[PDB]
Order: structure tokens, then C-alpha cells, then sequence
């Protein structure tokens, strides 16, 4: 089996700066008959399939933007991105057509470097149709942010929760390179209606002081 | 047209055998060899084997060989694999690929098996409200909940297709419960929540359930 | 059961600016492009140009060194801030010289392009804002200064510029369950 | 004067595989086309852009008769404007084809107890053959993007594949020898 | 013009102590649009290009350590750092870019406070590669103290020298926030020779006398 | 990798004009707006102007018009300022900053500009060598000397980089000749100096001088 090592696993680039990605193969991957090297790179987006960007090492497709250039020759190999823009978020593959068994590297995941934005917060308070059913959801959004880093403290009653709360975050934004978070806090009708001030605290670099949004049951 | 098209989502019972299709278009099916891959969510690509559809002529990986089995219908122009003795570490997207001119460039959408007893479940959309202490800097946040669901996926739009843009669909997450929970937020004018209307749609494929929720 | 109306796309007296761009939806009719195919530019991607559910035909003026900005791949202000094909893009991109309509002594102001978006607009987008672009720290409020300026450009089209600079009326047909559009 | 040899390319003991299809320039002489057609000896005696009735008073600058051996199926394939492994690999007419396809069963002398592994026909081709054209090609097809190095394996095969006709075999699959007469230097083909 | 007014010009601190750094702006840098004040905060090290640690008044940039904050409105904004260390020994200045002409503040500069530390005093006598070109150069250095007040006088053969001596103080160190000194007496390689002693007084309140420090020539 | 580049020193003969330059990489030139800022030593900031690298427009202290302009050329990135009648008053540092989201995150190194009608002279460098007090503490002083040298400034290292603690490098002195002196000094364990070679790097960029003396 023909092993394609990929180095670094993932980077974070600035927008405009140039990225050099590579693909080390254990065996020889150059055709002597026709001097061409068979290793191909393909894009795969969050959310979408793998899509073909080069063959025979430098050879791009129709519709791939002018950027994105295949360099290399027998083991060593390297896709250069010149002037990486934000949509070019994505994980990208090698793979070799030399020999059967067709072999894929382990990919390297691009992510972009900007510059710090604050969180915007948001608290949702449970819906009465929800409660019909006897729980208690209570959602706070953190929206557009960088770093990825934030933490949120779900206090009720100013008692801090523990266990209670579960978080999702997005995949970095295509155009401006933000994240947004969301946690949600479940709790049961009865510990809802025990009591009143429901507050999500976010913790984030760009905040120079805690952000606090809160609701109170009934208002 | 050339199209690979795969089933979205597929629910098998540990222990059972499943046999996937992807059904081939606009090309003869005999001319182009289909290569099959899977990816482990948040992982890579592993290629499974290939298949040519003239003469059933296969090509394995060592890992899948006695675990994928590969077919072809000539008259109905679709490629199949069949796994077996599906445990949890084969729940993963399976993708077809068609070997054109340059490598693979015509893939499927994917196949997204979950190995599981559980039966599937459909999804309770609840409403998140707007604040009426807004607003912020004219800014307001509205969304859906869309809870206790098996198997993933569901997909969120608003207004019909026409809300695209602020619109925030998060990741699922698996409670307790072993169903999947998910929020999906719109950031809106705060001075439109009078006068437009916002109305969430929640396909859940696997179930065949679709729920429209009016936020406010 | 009806001929499809590429006429009304293509002969149509108005184009639209750029930013502007107009769509036409083509479905249940006939349609053939055998017909189509008096053009400067008709070539055909994801699909064979010697030899689908909905069609949609995207009309709009350009420059003429402008036209290649219409291809999958490609960046440049029109691609970049007015209008986007995919990369994915399977359809037909056609174009003809219309400086005998849009160009006029002292020139036509009215067609205009969108040189200043803070982001890159999605494959299929339309942008119509006419608002003032903040390039700096400094706020704006509506109002024109240094880091303020507004958006959009005029081709200024005039009669004996070069043909690079002239006006060029582009359709790209868009090809996209059942279907309604039929090749006869 | 001297009447055309006919009778080397209809009545040769061994005929060409259609992809290596052999071809005969006929000049300078008489040929009565009328006796072949009332020949009867023919399944398939199909004329394009012609009559065979008128043809035996015409002259021709350039005649290629054009010999091999297909199966009894694929002689609707030796036409103009026709698809197939015959046509598209093997032998191609041009659509604005003059002239006459001639075929008649050759099981008695093309097929054998065991198979006649001798006549083969290309079953994989890059591009279509254009009209006239002859690939005599016997290297391995590559079906996928991995190289083959002249050695078979998955995506690397060869193109070549054999009729193996057998006398009990049906009318379809049973062997069929066709001449393929094809007419556009000045003339040198007079008919009486 | 919006006039940026700094309050104190300079202050010094122990580490450890919570210091606040005052901007106040002739006109409002408030924007009732976004509701965001118009207004950064610098860091510039000594020999260094000035460092975004501000943006917004509240937003940090990345990298900056979560000791400096950012808070104010309209007229009246603080720069805060909880715990000063000595590497925070810098000039901090306000910017704002709510209209142009673009304007920034006086500056505050930041000293650290710290336990006297007297001088270790060393003498370096003339190199025979200057004395080639006919000059000697004594250098006497006084180094690793605080407070900053020293005074050094030359003695050569007990009689004080006038008019050949230059001194060099360096900046606050970033690790023992101290000062280090420079004294050189220039003389033609000439009076050199006429001379024995060549001898540095040193003064330093962690110095118990007028120090002296000496070498004789030739020994 | 966006980096602003500027020219690190200017001598400037009085009554002339000089245009300083300020490299652009990394980053898109037209799409942000370049700033200019002056820094007279032991001195704050000054605002000098703008320039919005695709229409050329431009924003000045009413201190810079008519004494500074700002040009740009989008071939070579690079962005210009030139002054006029250069006096005392104009000799200082000058910076090229790049406005963006997080306002001036990008700053260059900057340009120092020295208006006087002298001429450039390299630095003679000499030895302070390890002193015959042994043992000091335990520690040992040693350094170099950095004489008759113009302009200003002078770079030194101590064992190419490797050397960064306990090194004092001294604010320069104008002596009566019109030119200046420093002294770099390290201090270093006694025991090192038997084994290890203490070497100082002494860079005098406006003469084209790199001086490499061993102690
Ligand atoms: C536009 O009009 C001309 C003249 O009648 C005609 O030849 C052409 O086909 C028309 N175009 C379309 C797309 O109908
Ligand atoms: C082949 O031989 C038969 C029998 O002798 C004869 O009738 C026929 O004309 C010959 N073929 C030709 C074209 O001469």
C-alpha cells in the first residue's frame, strides 16, 4: 500500500498570503514512459463533496481558479495557494493513481487568520409549547466571533450550572472568517418554574469586560 | 447531465448487511469504472475499490476486502456496495466517484450510514423568539429549535429559500437521550419584525417529517 | 406545449447594469439551441457545446475585456462584486457588441458596475445597494469624504472607443425532481 | 477490355478480421456489377447512392473493394450512419457513402469443431474510427486513469476480443463474409 | 480637530499594582449608529514600532494579554492593566479615527517601581588596538541599579578631570526593571602615558561612600 | 505576512527634499488606506496624513499641508512621502501604518531621518575586555566599543543573536567632532570565559560597515 503523508494536518493562513501544502509519497509516483507524475488534489469544503483541483501533479481543471498550482516530482509533492482568499476554507486531499490500491493522504485543513471580533449575545427563553411537553430549553447565541475560543456560564438565580448546558460551533465563515456559537441549557419544567433569572455570561478576547444577557419568567 | 446520485441516508440494525446504490447518468455506464470511498465524520478519505462495469472487473483495498462487496445493473445504469456485519465504526458518508478523463470528478452526494437498533425519529421544531428589550444596534436574533431526532440529518431553511443570508445553522449534538438537537438563527432588521414574517422549514429526510414554525 | 421564449431574453430593447443583472425563468416549453448557435462569445460549460428541470437565463451589459469574467474560476470587479458563476457551473455563456444601442455621443451613464464590496458576492448573488463604502476606520453616515465613497461606476459607454471598452450584452443560461424544459 | 478481378477479393480462401479490414484498388478494366447482383449468392446486396440495376453502364475514377469477416448481427452495422463496436471501432462508412455492401454467410468455411479463434474485432477504442480508417492497434486499453505498462490488470486490457465461430452456433453469432464496393485519375472502371 | 488629553504624562508602578491610563476627547467619539466609541490604545516599547492592544476602546487584539481592558464613552476612556508586570514598562497612547484629521494623545509613560539596588561598578582600561590610533578611551560602567540618580567623577592621579568625560544611561530593563551607566574619559594616547591611576568615583544611594573604582597603567 | 517595509535611514542635506518609501506584501495595496505618523525622539505621535491607494485621495494635519505629500504607485505596492525645505525640525522618525478592521494593526519598522550636511562615517570598534578582578560575583563585564560613527544608527549584537542576556547596549553620545560613540556590554559567567568566544556584531547600515570583533 502506497502511504501519502500530508504535513501539517491543518494550518491557519491570512488572506492574501501565499500557502504551500505537501504530499510525500513512499514509493515513486513518476511514469518514465511518459514522464508524468500520477498524483492528483482535490478540495473538499464543510458540507459538500470532494472536487477534482489537480491531475498529473500540475495539470488544473476547467472552472479552478488560476490561484491553486501543483508543484513536485516521484515522492515529493506541493499544492501552492498564491493570495489565499476566504472562501478557499477547505480540506485538502492527495491522491495517487500510480498503482492499485488508489491510496489518499490524511488531508490538511485550511483556516484563516483574522483579526479579533467580539461576540454579539443573544438569550432565547424557553417556548410554552416546549414546556407542554414537560422540559426547558434555554438557548444563548454567541454570533460572529474570532478567536473560536469563548466561554459561556449559564447562571439562574446567580447559582452557576453545571452538566445542564451543551454547545455547537460553526464552521468558519466563507466570506468573513467568523465563528458563532450556540448552548443550550436543559433543565426540567419544574426546576424552570422553581425559578426566575435566567443570565448567559460570555467570556471572549475581544471583550474587555463579561457580557451578561438575561430574561426573567414572565417578562 | 452527468449525475452520480446516492441515497442520502441510510439506518441498518448492528450485526445486518447493507447493499447502497448509486445510480449513473448522462454517460454509457460501461465506458467509466465507478471507485467507492468513505469518510469517517471529521476524518478523511478512504478508497474502498473500484468497479468496470463492462466485466464486473474489481479492485479492493485490503481493509474492505471481505467487508465491501461490489455490483453493477447494466440496464438500470447503477453501481452498488454491499457491507457486512456493519458495526459502529462503519456508521460513515460512503461517496461514489465515476474515473473520467482526469481521475474522479464526478462524485455523489454521499451516503450517511448510522449503525443502530434505534428506530428513526422525527423531529419537534420549537420557536426562538426575538427580544422585545431590543435592540442592540437595530440588530435582533430569531430561530428554530429543532429537537429530539434520530437519525441525523435535517436541514433548515427560512422563508422558503428566500432568507439566506445571516442565517447561522449549527452543528447537531447528540443528547443523552441518543437523539439530535440543533439550532438554527436568523440575524434580522429589528424594524422588520412588524412588518415581514418569519417562518422556519425543517425537512427530516430520513422520517419523512417537514415542519413550517412562524418565529413571532 | 409552448416555444420557449429565448427571444424575449435576447431581443429584448433593455439590458440591465451588471449589478442589476436580470433572470428569466424558462420552463414547460420547447426549447432548441441549435437555433442559438451573430455571437461574439457562446461557449458551453459542464456541457458539450457540439451536443435539465429549469433553465435560467441571467441577462446584463459589460465591457467587452469583461466578458472572460464570466466563466467559472474567475476573478475580477465583475465576478468579484456584481455577478458570480460557480465553479460547479453547468450552462452556456453567450455574448454580442451592442455599441449601436448602449453607446451614446457624450456617453450612456445609465449601465454601471459595482468596483467597492466589502465581501465577494456568492455564486448567483445580486447586489442593488447603493450605499457608501466605509474603505477605513472612519465612519461614513451617508455621506461622501476620505474612507467614503459611493459604490457604483459608469461605463461612460461612447461610440468610438475601442472595442475592448464598448458595450457587450451577455446572457448566461443556467441549467438545473421533474422536469419542464425539453429539448425537442 | 480485360474484365476486373472480382473473383480474388469475393472468392478468396481466407478473408481479414474486420479490424485489420483489407482493401483492393480496382482500375483498368471491365466489370459487369449486374452478374454479381443476380449472382444470388448474397443475403445482403445493398446499394447507396446507386441502383444495382443501372449499374452495369457506368464508368468510376477510383474502386475500393474493401474485404473482412464480421458476425451476421453486426452486418447491419457495415451502412452509413450506423452504431456499434463494428462501426465505431472496427470498420465506418461515410455517411455520404457511394457504393454497395455485399455479405453472404460463411459458416461453412469460417467456423470450426472448437472454435475459430483466428477472426477478432476490437471491442475498446478511445475515440471512434472516422470513415476509412483502419486501427491494427494490438495495445492494452487503459479504462481508468492508472497506467498499464503493456502488462493487463484492473483499468489495462486488451482490445481484442474473438468471434470463436462454431458450426452450431445460431445465423447471428455464425460467420459472414463482406466486400464493401465503394465508387466516386481519370475513369478507369467502365461498366458495358 | 478632536484634541486627545493623557493624564498623568508619566507614573510609576510596583508589579503587581492595578494601574488606569486616562484619555479624554474634546468632542465625542460615540457613534449612535453602532453605538461603538471611535477610539485605540497603542503600546510602544522603548527602540520599538507603537502595538494595537485596543480597538472599539474595548476590543483586544490577539495576543494581548487579558490584563489590558478597554472602557469609556463619549468624552472619557481608561486603558486598564490588572497586575502590571515590568515588561509593561512602555509609552501608552490613545488614537481616535471617529473624524479626520486622525489625532493621538500625549502618552502616559509607564515606570516600574522597585527596591533600591546599588551599581556593581567595573572599569575597562584603554585597548593597545586604539592606542595604535592615538586616542584612549577609560570606560566605567555602573550597571544593574535603581534608583536611576548615579554621578561618576574621574580621578587621574587623585585630580579631577573636567571636560573629557561623556555619559550614556540606558532604559528601565524589562525582567529587573534597573538602569545601567556609561562614563567615558577620552584622552590622547599622550596624557595617557603621563599617567598612573586612572580612577572612577562613583555615587548611588545603595552605595555607601563616593566609591572608587581604578586600574593602573601598564599593571 | 503582510509586511510594510520602510527605508531605515535618510541623510538629508538641509534645505532638500526627500521621498521615503514604505513596500507593501501580503495583502491587496488598493484595497486598504496607508497612513503616515512622525515621532520626534523621546517625543509621541504625530499624524502627518492618508492615502487611499486606488483613487490617490488624500487626508493631512493641517501642520503636514504643504510640507508633505502622499503618493502611491500600485505596480511596485509601495507607497510614497515626500517632504520639503527639510529643517531641525524634520529630522525624526517617520512611520508607514496600514489602516484594516483592527484600525493600525501594520506598522512598519520606520524610516529615521537625520538632516545634516555631514557625511556618513563607519564606526571604528574596539574591545572592552574581562577584567582581571576576578572574580566579580561570580560575573564578569565584558563589551565593545562603538566610536566615530554618522549617522545615526548603529546595530550590535552579541554572538550573532545567541547572546541576549545581561546585555546593555548604550544610548548614543554626540561628541565635539559632530560624531558618535556607544558601548555594548554583557555580563557573562567567569567560568565561560576560559570555553566560550564572546563575539560582538557591530551594523552601521548607512555606511555599509558590519564590524565582527572578539573579546
Ligand atoms: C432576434 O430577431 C432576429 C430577427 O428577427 C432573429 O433572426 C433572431 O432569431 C431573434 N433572436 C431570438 C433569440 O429569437
Ligand atoms: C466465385 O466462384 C463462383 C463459382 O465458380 C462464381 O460463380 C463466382 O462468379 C465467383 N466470384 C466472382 C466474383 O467471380
Amino acid at each position: 500500500q502506497i502511504v501519502l503523508t500530508q504535513s501539517p494536518s491543518s494550518l491557519a493562513v491570512s488572506v492574501g498570503e501565499k500557502v504551500t501544502l505537501s504530499c510525500k509519497s513512499s514509493q515513486s509516483l513518476l511514469y518514465s514512459n511518459n514522464q508524468k507524475n500520477y498524483l492528483a488534489w482535490y478540495q473538499q469544503k464543510s458540507g459538500r463533496s470532494p472536487k477534482l483541483l489537480l491531475h498529473w501533479t500540475s495539470t488544473r481543471e476547467s472552472g479552478v481558479p488560476d490561484r491553486f498550482t501543483g508543484s513536485g516530482s516521484g515522492t515529493d509533492f506541493t499544492l501552492t495557494i498564491s493570495s489565499v482568499k476566504a472562501e478557499d476554507l477547505a480540506v485538502y486531499y492527495c491522491q495517487q493513481y500510480y498503482t492499485y490500491p488508489w491510496t489518499f493522504g490524511g488531508g490538511t485543513k485550511l483556516e484563516i487568520k483574522r483579526t479579533v471580533a467580539a461576540p454579539s449575545v443573544f438569550i432565547f427563553p424557553p417556548s410554552d409549547e416546549q414546556l407542554k411537553s414537560g422540559t426547558a430549553s434555554v438557548v444563548c447565541l454567541l454570533n460572529n466571533f474570532y478567536p473560536r475560543e469563548a466561554k459561556v456560564q449559564w447562571k439562574v438565580d446567580n447559582a452557576l450550572q453545571s452538566g445542564n448546558s451543551q454547545e455547537s460551533v460553526t464552521e468558519q465563515d466563507s466570506k468573513d472568517s467568523t465563528y458563532s456559537l450556540s448552548s443550550t441549557l436543559t433543565l426540567s419544567k419544574a426546576d424552570y418554574e422553581k425559578h426566575k433569572v435566567y443570565a448567559c455570561e460570555v467570556t471572549h478576547q475581544g471583550l474587555s469586560s463579561p457580557v451578561t444577557k438575561s430574561f426573567n419568567r414572565g417578562e | 447531465q452527468v449525475q452520480l446520485q446516492q441515497p442520502g441516508t441510510e439506518l441498518v440494525n448492528p450485526g445486518a448487511s447493507l447493499k447502497m446504490s448509486c445510480k449513473t447518468s448522462g454517460y454509457r455506464f460501461t465506458s467509466y469504472i465507478i471507485h467507492w470511498v468513505k469518510q469517517t465524520p471529521g476524518q478523511g478519505l478512504e478508497w474502498i475499490g473500484a468497479i468496470f462495469p463492462e466485466n464486473d472487473d474489481t479492485s479492493y483495498s485490503q481493509k474492505f476486502k471481505g467487508k465491501a462487496t461490489l455490483t453493477t445493473d447494466t440496464s438500470s445504469s447503477t453501481a452498488y456496495m454491499q457491507l457486512s456485519s456493519l458495526t459502529s465504526e462503519d456508521s460513515a458518508v460512503y461517496y461514489c466517484a465515476r474515473d473520467g478523463e482526469n481521475v474522479l470528478d464526478y462524485w455523489g452526494q454521499g451516503t450517511s450510514v448510522t449503525v443502530s437498533s434505534a428506530s428513526t425519529k422525527g423531529p419537534s421544531v420549537f420557536p426562538l423568539a426575538p427580544s422585545s428589550k431590543s435592540t442592540s444596534g437595530g440588530t435582533a436574533a430569531l430561530g428554530c429549535l429543532v429537537k429530539d431526532y434520530f437519525p441525523e440529518p435535517v436541514t433548515v431553511s427560512w422563508n422558503s429559500g428566500a432568507l439566506t443570508s445571516g442565517v447561522h445553522t449549527f452543528p447537531a449534538v447528540l443528547q443523552s437521550s441518543g437523539l439530535y438537537s440543533l439550532s438554527s438563527v436568523v440575524t434580522v432588521p429589528s424594524s422588520s419584525l412588524g412588518t415581514q414574517t418569519y417562518i422556519c422549514n425543517v425537512n427530516h429526510k430520513p422520517s419523512n417529517t417537514k415542519v413550517d414554525k412562524r418565529v413571532e | 406545449t409552448n416555444l420557449c421564449p429565448f427571444g424575449e431574453v435576447f431581443n429584448a430593447t433593455r439590458f440591465a447594469s451588471v449589478y442589476a443583472w436580470n433572470r428569466k425563468r424558462i420552463s414547460n416549453c420547447v426549447a432548441d439551441y441549435s437555433v442559438l448557435y451573430s455571437f461574439s462569445t457562446f461557449k458551453c460549460y459542464g456541457v458539450s457545446p457540439t451536443k435539465f428541470t429549469n433553465v435560467y437565463a441571467d441577462s446584463f451589459v459589460i465591457r467587452g475585456d469583461e466578458v472572460r469574467q464570466i466563466a467559472p474560476g474567475q476573478t475580477g470587479n465583475i465576478a468579484d462584486y456584481n455577478y458570480k458563476l460557480p465553479d460547479d457551473f453547468t450552462g452556456c455563456v453567450i455574448a454580442w457588441n451592442s455599441n449601436n444601442l448602449d453607446s451614446k455621443v457624450g456617453g450612456n451613464y445609465n449601465y454601471l458596475y459595482r468596483l467597492f464590496r466589502k465581501s465577494n458576492l456568492k455564486p448567483f448573488e445580486r447586489d442593488i445597494s447603493t450605499e457608501i463604502y466605509q474603505a477605513g476606520s472612519t465612519p461614513c453616515n451617508g455621506v461622501k469624504g476620505f474612507n467614503c465613497y459611493f459604490p457604483l461606476q459608469s461605463y461612460g459607454f461612447q461610440p468610438t472607443y475601442g472595442v475592448g471598452y464598448q458595450p457587450y450584452r451577455v446572457v448566461v443560461l443556467s441549467f438545473e425532481a421533474p422536469a419542464t424544459v425539453c429539448g425537442p
